[PDB]
């Protein structure tokens, strides 16, 4: 069947910017269109660029023969430099002695219409997240709770990294079965700069009560550096416009937020910890 | 499989067949899907101006990219090449 | 097989959405019908799909 490593989501009424079957162990490959490689005994690397006016939407690698390896137990493709949403990113994937070839197609999308709101979210995205998982509850508090088969991450103390399929996904801080999802918010690649910060509504309805954050970054390693996200003042109900600053080790290429909105909430969450 | 053979002129046949039969019990030589070439490792030797390297190049393995065949001009460059491997790993202090 | 090209008494709303119907069908229909295949096959002597 063959091992498939994903980076985006497939759309089915796209196209692709190319497509290329890869020997790994030739050196070096065969520069197909104006491609070049990096071959290595744990690497594999291609420095693909396109010529059209489109950005990057999702990368598919199928590595033969099928190896029985769990994908979510660490990161083997990413974009070293871009990503999705660019119009080019250098791939890097890492390589075993068992896979011996490769085939590699790239999707990329109008730079015009250049969103992906219609992919991410779904049909129902208040049972469902961008992972197409679903949430689960503990009825010790009436709040959600911790999923345990991806890959993870944690710096600091409350920390939550997930990583799956390229996506890059924090929830702050946590989330009530009651509350009802508003809206979400999309930021492209010519809004994003080194720091950046966000501004939302507060007020009647649209008390804010949880965020999650996806996004695609840059690695300069197989370990990433991930981004140094934290909360400035205190989103309270007297200051009817919230804002969030996002600080960046790594240079973005996409971000998306979702809103949820309670006006019960106090405006605070956190759990009986210390 | 490490051999020092010195001489290697045959009496009593080839030993290419045994390696068939070698592979063969490994499930070496039977599938391309999975070859699984790497369980098998034969490494030769060559000592003294007397050797055949046809003979020795055949007996051996091949894999791209890496060496499985030597030859030494005396015996003093075998005991040479392991005191290099020795001495690879020590500190960079010696002389 | 009409070929009609206006002419008469108040026809003249109807070429219109006629010839704008048309301009729409011309600029939409490519010179063929869709066709984007992806033809793979196996081999039992060679591991990878060559697709
Ligand atoms: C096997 O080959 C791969 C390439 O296919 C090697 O990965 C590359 O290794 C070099 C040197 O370690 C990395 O260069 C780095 O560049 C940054 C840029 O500022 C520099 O600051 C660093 O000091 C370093 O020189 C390069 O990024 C890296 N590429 C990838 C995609 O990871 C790998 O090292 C090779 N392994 C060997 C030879 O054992
Ligand atoms: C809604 O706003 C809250 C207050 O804004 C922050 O704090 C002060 C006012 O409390 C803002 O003005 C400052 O006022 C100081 C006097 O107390 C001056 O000395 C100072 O020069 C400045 O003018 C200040 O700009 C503003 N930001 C910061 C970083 O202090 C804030 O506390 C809430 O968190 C905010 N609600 C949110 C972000 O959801």
């Amino acid at each position: 069947d063959g091992d498939e490593y994903f980076i985006g989501k497939y759309k089915e009424k796209d196209e692709t910017l190319f497509f290329a079957s890869y020997g790994l162990k030739r050196d070096p490959c065969q520069i197909v269109l104006g491609y070049k490689c990096s071959n290595n005994q744990t690497h594999f690397v291609l420095n693909f660029k396109t010529n059209k006016k489109s950005c990057i939407s999702a990368i598919k690698l199928t590595s033969y023969p099928k190896i029985n390896q769990n994908s979510d137990l660490t990161r083997n493709l990413y974009c070293q430099t871009g990503g999705i949403g660019t119009d080019n990113c250098k791939l890097v994937f890492k390589k075993r002695k068992r896979q011996i070839a490769a085939n590699i197609e790239i999707y990329g999308i109008p730079a015009k219409k250049c969103s992906f709101k219609d992919r991410y979210i779904g049909a129902d995205p208040l049972h469902v997240d961008s992972y197409g998982l679903s949430y689960q509850f503990d009825q010790e508090h009436g709040w959600n709770l911790e999923r345990n088969n991806i890959f993870k991450d944690t710096r600091f103390s409350t920390e939550v990294f997930y990583h799956k399929n390229g996506l890059f996904n924090t929830q702050i801080t946590y989330l009530a079965e009651e509350d009802s999802f508003s809206e979400a918010r999309e930021i492209t690649a010519k809004d994003i700069k080194k720091k950046f910060s966000i501004i939302l509504p507060n007020e009647e309805y649209k008390r804010i009560s949880f965020l999650d954050v996806y996004w695609f970054q840059e690695t300069m390693r197989k370990k990433p550096k991930y981004p140094y996200i934290h909360y400035n003042g205190e989103c309270s109900n007297e200051n009817k416009t919230c804002e969030l600053v996002f600080d960046t080790d790594e240079l973005m290429t996409y971000a998306l937020v979702k809103v949820f909105t309670n006006p019960e909430s106090d405006g605070s969450r956190l759990k009986e910890e210390d | 499989i490490i051999l020092m053979t010195d001489g290697l002129h045959n009496m009593g046949g080839d030993p290419i067949t045994v390696i068939d039969e070698i592979r063969d019990l490994l499930y070496i030589g039977k599938d391309r899907k999975n070859p699984r070439e790497d369980y098998l490792d034969v490494y030769v030797f060559g000592v003294g101006p007397l050797v055949n390297q046809v003979n020795i190049n055949a007996l051996a393995s091949k894999k791209d990219n890496e060496q499985h065949v030597f030859k030494v001009k005396d015996m003093e460059n075998l005991e040479d090449v392991f005191y290099q491997m020795i001495d690879e790993s020590q500190s960079l202090s010696l002389c | 097989e009409q070929r009609y090209y206006g002419g008469g008494y108040g026809s003249t709303q109807a070429t219109f959405m006629v010839f704008q119907a048309l301009a729409q069908y011309q600029k939409d229909a490519p010179d063929h019908q869709e066709l984007n295949l992806d033809v793979s096959l196996q081999l039992p002597s060679r591991s990878s799909k060559i697709t």
